[PDB]
Order: C-alpha cells, then structure tokens, then sequence
C-alpha cells in the first residue's frame, strides 16, 4: 500500500513490518511443542485431528 | 490383533492400513450382521463398515 | 519541509493469517486404561493385580 511518513515514521513502521513475531504454524510444530519424553510414552495417545 | 489395538489404543497402522487399501485381516471376537440381500452384496456394503 | 517523494513509501505485509496461542489444543490426547498403564521398562506400573 502507498504510505505518506515522516521517515522516522517510516523507520518505525518498517521495522515493525520487517520484524514481526509470528511465526508459520503446522502440525509439525505442535507436535514438537508435545514434551519429547510424553510423545514416546505409550501410556499416552496423542493425535492431531 | 484386536485385544492388542484396544488395550494400547494405538490406531496408526489400522488407520494407515485402512486408508491404503492395504490387505488385511482384523484378528478378535467380533459381532456380525447376517445380510441375505443379493443388492446388497451386488452394492459392496460389508466393504463400508 | 515536506517531501512528497521523500515522504511516499510503499508499505508491504501479508494479505490475512491467524494467529494461535494454545497449541497444544490441537493435540487430541488419550490415555491407555491405568490397569494397562506401563513404567518405562515396558512393564506394568503396578504388577501385584
């Protein structure tokens, strides 16, 4: 989109742009986010549905 | 083994083998619908079950 | 003084996403029957039935 900033303004808001925090999401992730030692416990059935 | 899947609950190599159409035979004391119609068999329901 | 070339940027991000805090809401977690329940020498927790 065309911005009209101060380029302060712009440093800012570009960096906010370039910088974010998040992150892609997969079920890959959340299935490492699972404790390693609770993933290979056979007590414990765990599935992504 | 079917006292096995159930005991341990682990579906995956059911799941797997179901969702490959990879022969196989499920092993346990099992309850089962007598179906007499020839339209029936002809329609492949034991094959949806 | 403003600039209007000086001050006109083009800020670019993405179109649309969700973000998510609880992963582990993904996860469909069960457990085994405590009877069934085994230690990590793949024997049960408690043998004495």
């Amino acid at each position: 989109y065309p911005s009209i900033l101060h380029p302060i303004d712009h440093a800012f808001n570009e960096y906010f742009l370039q910088h974010q925090l998040v992150e892609p999401l997969n079920n890959d992730i959340i299935f490492n986010y699972i404790p390693e030692r609770i993933r290979n416990d056979v007590n414990y059935i765990l599935n992504m549905d | 083994n079917l006292e096995e899947l159930m005991r341990t609950g682990d579906y995956a190599q059911i799941t797997n083998m179901l969702l490959n159409n990879q022969p196989v035979a499920l092993v346990g004391a099992l309850p089962f619908i007598t179906d007499s119609s020839v339209i029936s068999l002809v329609a492949k329901l034991d094959a949806t079950v | 003084q403003f600039d209007f070339r000086a001050s006109m940027h083009m800020l670019t991000s993405n179109l649309t996403f969700t973000v998510y805090s609880d992963l582990l809401a993904f996860v469909s977690a069960d457990t085994v029957e405590p009877i069934n329940a085994v230690a990590f020498d793949n024997m049960r927790i408690m043998n004495e039935l």
